[PDB]
Formats: structure tokens, sequence, C-alpha cells
């Protein structure tokens, strides 16, 4: 019953700065022994969380030395300098000085890049699913920093309506680019009347360039 | 050393009773206290509750209702039971080891989504590579799984060889109501006709293991 | 005494915690209680942790003494006289205290690795004691408190002791602890035949001797007995073991030893298969032999494999010490606190029992409260019988257990 905060929903911040993220606690957390017992995890993408911080400034073993916390009252920050590519993912502050046990919101620590440009590559229904009856056109960019691109679908020379569905995936850890594929989802006869199938993309490292 | 591994069903009928059984290794659950942790679709963790090495459990008030909690310490598990399970309670399940009031150590979690509609087996089509990337850069190939109800899925190269240039993209749900989603792999292009490489498909709510290999005519 | 079955609550139960050491205000977990009630005199110990209950740092350890005497209500309370602190709290484990001549002898084991039963194969057997004067002279000398490190234990084949018990006997001058011996598996004889399947339908044969372990596949067993220790001898102090006899025998579990009407009763707590209390008068000492009763009525919360109230042998550690005293032998009427609830701690509920039927009880808490550990010792004041029950009982508020210890007067008069 007790209220978990986390301030800024999203925090982009490039190598080498500093990031802040603060928890606010709805009532006081601190607990009869005296200690508080507010903690820090990261979720790193297609993981379990993980503890960083335990009662409000201690580092759990194994933490580098340049994740900070520290709080007064009812408002906590933790502070990571220097942050590095490693670093990102979902950041949570956690309080079990009372009983219900509760969670932050949340915090989405994403990383600033130079422009990074897509590799385009376009990839035809294979000859297994055909003979189910449905056919899928693949076309992936992979390795753009700036999140937003567009992807444009032209059947021999036809723009596309919503035939198809788009995925992307979370910030490499590595370079901090992202990685997109949209699959372009048609029945078996429209595929085999037209020969040509095409994906034009749209990203600032690039000038509309065209595969297929 | 230290590891918990969740078994649960995957998939719940809706006003119908979870079962998940945590196996723990490596230490005895007569020293640790162990916490049962929930994230479902976009929303928070949710802590669930606690048993304590004498017996002790506590619970979040929120499920009292229809939680408990128990375990079996000469067999080093532990047991979540939840009633009437509905539309809400579809998430991830972690089975937890608590330490001074903290979590040391989680589990890989549990997936289980709550759905009336029977599981379905994913269809594994290859992505080839393209025929024109050559020259010695970068070739791209992939696999496209299909049609899996079930929402947990999981793709490796080579039964874990492979772990560079691997992008793997979440899933998406078509109008059908099936998850599809594409797992892609660059490799040098002069690798193109040398090298063989597999795509490990595991789908653990239908039990379906699919080995895929993608190559050009 | 009454003596007659009623459902009309004749026992009011009184709290008596507040002249004991036992701060509520702090919000640390008190942990590892020890009561021992002999001769109008007590032995109190606890474990204060701040933080989590069963991973908390220690913070400090009490061993104390006292008179149990009358507050001026008619109700008995408990008065420390002497209290001692070990300077390193966390290495202390498993007190056990006995009564004799003025003095009160509580045997402690010491270790590094924790506790022993847990980390059993990493532990080198250290015991020692600590003696306390009941009624402390000034500036006497060793008497007000007395430690001794204690360097000779005659354990056989056993190839580790450790008391393993709240409190003990004493016969003449010699004093009898409960304790418990480490034997490895490979040493333990046991013929699987004995092992009583008939109506249990799906319990292997094997099943009891491998519940000796803690595991199926542990490196030893527990076995039960008395560690004894001739105050008559000079020189250093000699612990003996004496290991129980294997009827009815179970794994090696907390277990208490006490004279009651002149004649001595044994309680072992059930951390096995059979979970139906285990009490009754003890036929020989030092060829430990205990006539436990056939009794039907009370159990302790077996939290999954060993529920309340399983006779059939299983694999399974689990359980929780809750003891109970003999206040009448000729009917063999005893009283004692359980938990009412079959597979979790919960429902603390005060009862005068006998073997097949439970006369009269009273809650001591609301039904979600959560409870773990029970010692009740009875004793006679004022030619009225009396009880004192400690209760381990949980706060929600501090996710803490703290201890509370209840006086109850048994009733004469059943109708009121
Ligand atoms: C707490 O547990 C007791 C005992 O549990 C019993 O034994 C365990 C080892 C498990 O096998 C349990 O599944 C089993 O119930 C429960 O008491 C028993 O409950 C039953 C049903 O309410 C009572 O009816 C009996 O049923 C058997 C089997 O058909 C018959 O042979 C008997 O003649 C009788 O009809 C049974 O009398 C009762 N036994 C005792 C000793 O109390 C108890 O219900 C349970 N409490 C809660 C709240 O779950
Ligand atoms: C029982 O007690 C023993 C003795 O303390 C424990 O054994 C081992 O104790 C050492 C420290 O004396 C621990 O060593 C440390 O291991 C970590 C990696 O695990 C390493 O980073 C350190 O540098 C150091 O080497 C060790 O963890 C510990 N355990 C084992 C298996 O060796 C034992 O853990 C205790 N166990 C129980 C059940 O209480
Ligand atoms: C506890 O010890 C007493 C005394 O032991 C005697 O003196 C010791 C220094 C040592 O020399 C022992 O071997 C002696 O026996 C035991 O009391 C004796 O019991 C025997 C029994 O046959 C009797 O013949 C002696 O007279 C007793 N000596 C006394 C009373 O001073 C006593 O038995 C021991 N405790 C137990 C439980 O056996
Ligand atoms: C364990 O004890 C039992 C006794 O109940 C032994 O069982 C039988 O003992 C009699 C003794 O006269 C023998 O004649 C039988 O051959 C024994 N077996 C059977 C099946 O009746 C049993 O042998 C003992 N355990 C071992 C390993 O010998
Ligand atoms: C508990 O039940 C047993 C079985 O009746 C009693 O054991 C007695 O002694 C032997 C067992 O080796 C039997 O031959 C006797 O017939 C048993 N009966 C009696 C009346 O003793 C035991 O006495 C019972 N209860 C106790 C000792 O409290």
């Amino acid at each position: 019953d007790v209220l978990m905060t986390q301030t800024p929903l999203s925090l982009p911040v490039s190598l080498g700065d500093q990031a802040s993220i603060s928890c606010r606690s709805s009532q006081s957390i601190v607990h009869s022994n005296g200690n508080t017992y507010l903690e820090w995890y990261l979720q790193k993408p297609g993981q379990s969380p993980q503890l960083l911080i335990y009662k409000v400034s201690n580092r759990f073993s194994g933490v580098p030395d340049r994740f900070s916390g520290s709080g007064s009252g009812t408002d906590f920050t933790l502070k990571i300098n220097r942050v590095e590519a490693e670093d990102l993912g979902l950041y949570y502050c956690f309080q079990a000085s009372h009983v219900p046990y509760t969670f932050g919101g949340g915090t989405k620590l994403e990383i600033k890049r130079t422009v990074a440009a897509p590799s385009v590559f376009i990839f035809p229904p294979s000859d297994e699913q055909l003979k189910s009856g449905t056919a899928s056109v693949v076309c992936l960019l992979n390795n753009f920093y700036p999140r937003e691109a567009k992807v444009q679908w032209k059947v021999d020379n036809a723009l596309q309506s919503g035939n198809s569905q788009e995925s992307v995936t979370e910030q490499d850890s590595k370079d901090s680019t992202y990685s997109l594929s949209s699959t372009l989802t048609l029945s078996k006869a429209d595929y085999e009347k037209h020969k040509l199938y095409a994906c034009e993309v749209t990203h600032q490292g690039l000038s509309s360039p065209v595969t297929k | 050393q230290v590891q918990l591994k969740e078994s649960g069903p995957g998939l719940v009928a809706p006003s119908q009773s979870l079962s998940i059984t945590c196996t723990v290794s490596g230490f005895s659950l007569t020293s640790y206290d162990i916490s049962w942790i929930r994230q479902p679709p976009g929303k928070g963790l949710e802590w669930l509750g606690v048993i304590w090495t004498g017996g002790v459990t506590n619970y979040n008030s929120a499920f009292l209702s229809r939680l408990s909690i128990s375990k079996d310490n000469s067999k080093s598990q532990v047991f979540l039971k939840m009633n009437s399970l509905q539309t809400d309670d579809t998430a991830i399940y972690y089975c937890v080891r608590e330490g001074d009031w903290f979590f040391d150590v989680w589990g890989a979690g549990t997936t289980v989504t709550v759905s009336s509609a029977s599981t379905k087996g994913p269809s594994v089509f290859p992505l080839a590579p393209s025929s024109k990337s050559t020259s010695g850069g970068t070739a791209a190939l992939g696999c496209l799984v299909k049609d899996y109800f079930p929402e947990p899925v999981t793709v490796s190269w080579n039964s874990g060889a492979l772990t560079s240039g691997v992008h793997t993209f979440p899933a998406v749900l078509q109008s059908s109501g099936l998850y599809s989603l594409s797992s892609v792999v660059t490799v040098p292009s002069s690798s193109l006709g040398t090298q063989t490489y597999i795509c490990n498909v595991n789908h653990k709510p239908s039990n379906t293991k699919v080995d895929k290999k993608v190559e050009p005519k | 005494i009454c003596l007659q079955k009623t459902t009309s609550t004749i026992l009011k139960p009184r709290l008596i915690s507040y002249t004991l050491p036992i701060n509520t205000r702090e919000g640390v977990c008190i942990t590892d209680p020890l009561l021992a009630v002999d001769n109008g005199f007590f032995a109190y110990s606890h474990l204060e942790k701040i933080g989590s209950c069963t991973r908390g740092i220690a913070k400090q350890r009490i061993i104390g003494v006292g008179e149990v005497l009358d507050r001026g209500d008619k109700v008995p309370s408990m008065f420390m006289t002497n209290v001692w602190t070990p300077p390193n709290p966390s290495t202390i484990h498993h007190c056990s205290s006995t009564y004799h001549e003025d003095f009160y002898y509580t045997l402690c084991a010491v270790s590094h690795v924790g506790d022993p039963i847990l980390n059993s194969t990493s532990w080198t057997e250290s015991l020692s004691l600590i003696r306390l004067a009941v009624r402390p002279k000034s500036d006497s000398g060793d008497y007000n408190q007395k430690y001794i490190a204690i360097t000779k234990v005659e354990r056989g084949k056993y190839d580790k002791v450790m008391p393993y018990g709240p409190s003990g006997i004493k016969q003449g001058d010699t004093l009898y602890f409960p304790a418990v011996g480490f034997l490895p598996r490979t040493e333990f004889q046991y013929n699987d035949s004995n092992c009583p399947i008939i109506h249990c339908k799906y319990s292997k044969a094997e099943n009891c001797r491998l519940s000796m372990g803690v595991n199926s596949k542990s490196h030893y067993i527990l076995r039960s007995g008395l560690l004894k220790y001739n105050l008559s001898l000079g020189g250093d102090i000699i612990l003996q073991f004496i290991e129980i006899a294997d009827n009815r025998l179970t794994i090696g579990s907390p277990s208490k030893i006490y004279n009651s009407l002149g004649q001595p009763v044994f309680y072992q707590a059930s951390y096995s298969w059979d979970t139906m209390i285990k009490l009754g008068d003890v036929d020989t000492v030092d060829p430990l032999r205990v006539q436990w009763r056939n009794n039907s009525v009370i159990s302790r919360p077996g939290q999954s494999q060993c529920p309340r109230f399983n006779v059939c042998p299983e694999v399974c550690w689990e359980g929780t010490y809750n003891d109970a005293f003999l206040i009448d032998r000729l009917n063999w009427v005893s009283a004692g606190v359980y938990l009412n609830s079959n597979q979790t701690a919960e429902n603390p509920v005060f009862a005068v029992f006998k073997d097949n039927e439970i006369l009269y009880q009273v809650p001591l808490a609301e039904d979600d409260t959560n409870a773990q550990k029970t010692i009740t010792d009875c004793f006679l004041l004022e030619n009225v019988i009396w009880c004192i029950s400690l209760v381990e009982i949980y706060d929600t508020g501090d996710n803490v257990i703290r201890p509370k210890l209840f006086a109850v007067k048994i009733p004469a008069q059943c109708s009121e």
C-alpha cells in the first residue's frame, strides 16, 4: 500500500555521461529497525532482474563503484555516472520496509549514439511455406541508431495498406543500435499474380534506399 | 552452482487454477526464504508472497483469497498455487531467493498465458540468404517461426554455437490470434556454401522441438 | 485439577512477557528462544537480529537466569537476576539448560560455519558451557558467571554430538541435557523390514531409513539422546553421549527432558513422517528408553509431503517444535501449545489434553496470526498449578517474529 513512483519514464543518455533516476514513496519508508530498505534493480533486455543497490546506498557485490544511490525522507535517487553500453534496460526501485512489498513503475535507459544507417535485406517466401497456401515476404533493417525508420511495401509498383506488421528489437547491448523486421503477409494467389515485391526504407542515415 | 527453475503449465483456462513448481539447486530451502514475484505484459513487477524456512508464509493481501505457497525441503522444491485465475493474471512468474529482505538470485521465469484457446505448434520456414549478396561482405539469413499460440518461444543457432550478430525479434500477434516472429543472423558472405547453419526452435508449452537449416539453391 | 472435557472456556491466559528483556519498539527479530523452569527459577535466552529473521545482522544473544515469583496479582512472572552476553553472537548455537544447586548450567555449541545441522560436514564439534548463579553474590568470584570450553566428549560410535533441545534434568549430582548425534549413514544399521508401510499405500519400504537424514543422500543421520555431565567428578568436564533406543525412532530432533511429579518425562519433536506427538515417561535414563504415549489427537503443521495427522513413512524434513508438559500422571493429562493448521504455522492454541481427547483449550491469538515455536513448562505456585508457555509470534508491522510469554492457571474446577 506504499506507492513507488519513478520520475523519468525514459532517460536517454550518451556514453560517458551521468544518468539520474528518481524514486518517490507515497509514505515514509523507514523501518522500526531504523534502516530504510530501499533497493535498486536492473533488468537487462531478455533477462531476469538483478539487484544493484540495497539499503539506499549500499552496492550489491559485483556492482561497479560508478553506480551510486542516495536518499532522504521519501526521495531517493540513483546515479550512474560514466554510462556504458552494458548499463541499458529497465531500472526499478523497490521497498521492503512495509509489508505489502511494492516496486516502481520502471525507467527505461536509452543510450544516445552517432547516427548509424541500416543495412537492408529482402527475403522471398520459402517453397515450403507456399504449400501451406499463405505467402510472406520479409524485409530486414539492421543496426541503425535513430530508432525512427519508415518501411513501405510496394507489390508490383503497388503501395501497401496494412497488409504488413513490424517488429523492432531492444537496443543492442554492444553498439546501441536497433534492428527491425517488417513482414508482409499475403494470400498465395496474390503472390503468384505479380512478379515485383519491394521494400523501400527511409532513415536519416540514408536517402530512400530500396531493395528488390 | 545456485539456480532456480520453474515448471509451469504455460496455458491456463479462465477461472481455473495455476500450479507452478520451483526446483532449487545450489542451496537448501531451510537456510533461505523464497518469494514469488510476477510481471504482467507491460506492468511493473508485483510481489506475490514469501515462505520462510520455518514454514511461515506471508502473502500480498491482494491475492490472499486465492493464493497459497508451500514447499518441500527434502525435494528442494517450492510450490505456488493460484485459484480462479483470470485474464488479468497472465504474466511471467519468477521464483526468487531472498537475502536480507532483498532478492539476490532470480529464477529464469515461466511465462503463463490465461486463454481458453488451445496450444498450437509453430511452423519454421527458412529465410534464404540472398543469392545477390556476395563480395566477402555481410550476408543475411534467418528463420521465420509462425502460428504458435502459447507465447513463449526459443531460438538458438547451432544449439548456441553462434551468438554473434543474431537478432531475434519480438513476437507479433496476427489477426488469427497466433504469434509469429523472425530470427536473423549476419554471416560472412564468403561463408555461404561452406558453413552449415541450423535453426533450433523450442516451443515448451506444445513441446515442439524443431531444427531447420537455411541454404540457398 | 480439572479432568472433565468441556467446550466452555475455563482457561484465561495472562501475558507475562513484560518483565523479561524483549523490546517491541526496536523492530529487532527475536529468534532461537529458550525457556526452562525448574524449582522456582527460570532460564531464558534469545538471539536478536537486525533485519530478516532467517538471514539478518546478528546483534546480540543473551542468556539469563532469574526467579519465577508471583507479580502480586497471584499471576506468576519472570524476573531476571543474572544476564550473560557472548562477545560474538554469531558463534553460539543450540543452547540447552539444566538446574542444579543454585547454579543453572546451559550448554552451547560453538560454530564458525553456522547452524551445525545445516552445515554438518564442515563443523568441528566445539561445546562450551555457561553456568549462571540464580541468586548472585557480590564480587564473589567465578560464582556469578563461569564460562568453560569443554575438551573431553565421549561420543562412542558417533562422529559428532551437540545439545539439541531447550531444557534438561538433574539426577542427584548428575546433569542430563537433550542432545543429538551425527552418525555417517554408512555406519547406520537399519533393517528396512522394520519400517511399517502396511496400510500406507504410497510409501516405499526404505523411506524410514532414508528419513534418518535431512536428505536421502545426506552424509549423516541424526539420533536423539542425552549428554550426561557428572558434577561429582573432578578435572576437566567430561560429557558422555547416550543414544535413544530404536523403539519408535525418528530423525534426531529438538527434544526436552523434564521431571514432573517425581519422575522424568521426555518430548521429541516430530520433523519427520510421524507427525503424531511423541512424549512419555522414561523407563531408563542411562540406557535411554521412552514409553511414547499412543496419542491420536495432537500433531504438528507439516508443510507439504508430511502434513498434520500423517502416519505413513515419507522422506521429508519439516515441522516445528511444539512441546507439552505432564500435569497429572494417573490420567496422563498433559498441557501444551499447538498450532491448528494442517500445512502452515498459524492459529496457536493452548490445550489440556489426554491421549485420545482434548479436555479443554483456548486460542492465544487471532486466526491470521503466524506462530512457530512453542515451549511449555508447568509448575506449582502457592498450592495451585500454573503453566508458562513461550510462543514465537509474527508482527505484521515489522516482518519479524518476536516471542510472547503467557501464564495460564490450570483450573481445579471445570464448571468455573
Ligand atoms: C486436516 O487434515 C486432516 C487429516 O488429513 C487426512 O490425512 C492426511 C494424511 C491426508 O490424507 C488428508 O487428505 C486427509 O484428509 C483432515 O481430517 C480428515 O478429513 C476427512 C474429510 O473431511 C474426514 O473424513 C474422513 O474421511 C476418510 C476418508 O474417506 C474416512 O475414512 C473417515 O471415516 C472420515 O469419513 C476425517 O475424519 C478427518 N480426519 C481427522 C483425523 O480429522 C482435516 O479435514 C484437515 N483440515 C483441513 C482444514 O483441511
Ligand atoms: C558452510 O560453511 C562453509 C565454511 O564457511 C562454507 O564453505 C565456503 O566458505 C568459503 C569461505 O570460507 C566461501 O568461499 C568463497 O566463495 C566465493 C565463491 O562462491 C568466492 O568469491 C570467495 O573468494 C570465497 O572463495 C564459499 O562460498 C563457501 N562455500 C563453498 C561451497 O565452498 C559453506 O558455504 C557453508 N554452507 C552452509 C550450507 O552453511
Ligand atoms: C558421579 O560420580 C559419583 C562419584 O564418583 C566417584 O568419585 C569419582 C572421583 C570417581 O573416582 C568415580 O569412579 C567414583 O565412583 C558416583 O557416585 C559413586 O557411585 C558408585 C556406584 O557404585 C558408588 O559405589 C560410590 O560410592 C559413589 N561415590 C560417591 C557417591 O561419592 C556417581 O555414580 C556418578 N554418577 C552416575 C550417574 O553414575
Ligand atoms: C529384518 O527382520 C525381519 C524380521 O521380521 C527378517 O524377516 C524374516 O525373519 C525370519 C526370522 O526367523 C526369517 O526366517 C525370514 O527368512 C525373514 N524374511 C522373511 C521375508 O520372512 C528380515 O530377514 C530382516 N532383514 C534382513 C535383511 O535379514
Ligand atoms: C501403545 O500400544 C501398544 C500396543 O498395544 C502397547 O504396547 C504393549 O506392549 C506390547 C508391545 O510390545 C504388547 O504385546 C501389549 O499388548 C501392549 N499393551 C499394553 C496394554 O501395554 C502400549 O502399552 C501402548 N501405550 C503406552 C505404552 O502408553
